[PDB]
């Protein structure tokens, strides 16, 4: 299984609503490879400043997006997001 | 943390290479069984696939 390079689980960001877990951006790391989320995958589009504010509690208003060719394209919805624990 | 699978591995994993398994969060966009090999790789798998359910039964039957 070499083609299973990008088939490993990745950590997602949490939210306060009951909505789907979303990836930070549209790329993730697997088995020594930089991977790209599939088109349509739920994501957050944060600025570098916002990423620096990410804590384990809702202290960030995060722009919800949809992955398109490796880019998290915003849909206009905001969500309080944060890292687990 | 909150681990979710973005891609399934559609091939077959030799059972002799499997160490354990777990299921990702119910809040993940895609439901997945994650298999952990002896080498330490985590491989995302489709829970609807019959081979996946049979692999879990095998790992459970080792108890």
């Amino acid at each position: 299984y070499e083609e299973a390079r990008c088939a490993c689980p990745a950590r997602h960001l949490n939210n306060t609503n009951g909505t789907v877990l979303k990836l930070l951006g549209c790329h993730y790391f697997c088995n020594g490879t930089l991977c790209t989320a599939p088109d349509g995958y739920p994501c957050y589009n944060l600025t570098a400043q916002q990423v620096r504010t990410l804590t384990t509690y809702p202290n960030t208003s995060c722009a919800v997006g949809v992955c398109m060719k490796g880019t998290c394209v915003k849909n206009g919805t905001m969500e309080q997001c944060f890292k687990t624990p | 943390g909150r681990e979710c699978c973005l891609e399934y591995f559609k091939g077959a994993i030799p059972l002799r290479k499997l160490k354990t398994w777990y299921q990702t969060s119910e809040d993940c966009s895609r439901d997945a069984i994650v298999f952990v090999t002896v080498q330490g790789r985590a491989i995302c798998s489709d829970p609807n696939n019959k081979r996946v359910k049979n692999a879990v039964k095998y790992l459970q039957s080792l108890e």
